């Protein structure tokens, strides 16, 4: 579309303040399960990424929600599911920064 | 020849460095030639500005002349005009400091 | 909130694969004519996600440069530039060495 | 109509392996023509030769000498009147 080379652009939107997909441990709360084995060790959220165009802009979400999903918690004779509730963020916007 | 193009200063793979501050005016100067051409003030993402008093204006032979530009306002504002089914669009970058 | 993610698709969507990570320009060369570049950050596809164990760990099995053009604003009129990267097209599990 | 013996669960099968050892994914079916596909997500997918990787009906995929490829989740997967029907398997080793 344009170029092999990434265009500018092509390049600014793509990375611009958006909610985004950031791997993250599991919570504090569902670490501490009775479980010989968490899987996955890890979960992706959306958060908000990307920058400003500004130092003094943050990148920080005006819309967001707690995502329940589903650990599989390998314990006993039979393994079970547990759930794991964490921040999501939906709608972002870059914004002035704190003092 | 290319002439029937909305937008005046041509070109627009690289938007146009503005240079702008926090309360002052801000001038997307995306003029177009023929003064009743549709034209779309967008900024990245899908927020569009529409014209009407100070908030925006629009002007033909100028642009759009926002009053007391503000954050929401610095990036990437595009102007966009559909001519005979073909969607032209101009590009304008501004920030401060 | 909404719906339960779906065990499944928690571990699909958890798993060692090339993903968009968001890359601060910053670490390189900041100096050239005085200014910032523009954007001042990048997105690139790269190997996250968690492996079955600590033993593994997740690396790209394919990979590329990148080059993305940049907007470096300063002195005078200022002009536009590159730069390479490593985006990763395929990733596996592999020990630790 | 559901090809794999064990009904499905949202728990996969636990499978204590190791490598260099045998492993089994018991995945076995209820016919004897059905092509069963071993898939590995992201997209790893382990073609039988008869030998290395083998595939028995009465038993499911035998695998002599595993690796480290072979840790994570393995999927047997089967096709039956276009319904496509997955039987998860999870493997992990000490440590």
């Amino acid at each position: 579309h344009q170029r092999k080379v990434v265009s500018w652009i092509d390049v600014y939107t793509r990375a611009t303040c958006q909610p985004r997909e950031v791997v993250v441990p599991l919570t504090v709360e569902l670490m501490g399960t009775v479980a010989k084995q968490l899987v996955p060790s890890c979960v992706t959220v959306q958060r908000c990424g990307g920058c400003c165009p500004d130092d003094g802009l943050e990148c920080v979400p005006t819309g967001q929600h707690q995502v329940r999903m589903q650990i599989l918690m390998i314990r006993y004779p039979s393994s079970q599911l547990g759930e794991m509730s964490l921040e999501e963020h939906s709608q972002c916007e870059c914004r002035p920064k704190k003092k | 020849s290319d002439t029937g193009r909305p937008f005046v200063e041509m070109y627009s793979e690289i938007p146009e460095i503005i240079h702008m501050t926090e309360g002052r005016e801000l001038v997307i100067p995306c003029r177009v030639t023929s003064p009743n051409i549709t034209v779309t003030l967008k900024k990245f993402p899908l927020d569009t500005l529409i014209p009407d008093g100070k908030r925006i204006i629009w002007d033909s032979r100028k642009g759009f002349i926002i009053s007391n530009a503000t954050y929401k306002e610095i990036g990437l504002l595009t102007c966009e005009a559909t001519v005979n089914g073909h969607l032209y669009k101009t590009n304008y970058l501004t920030h401060r400091q």
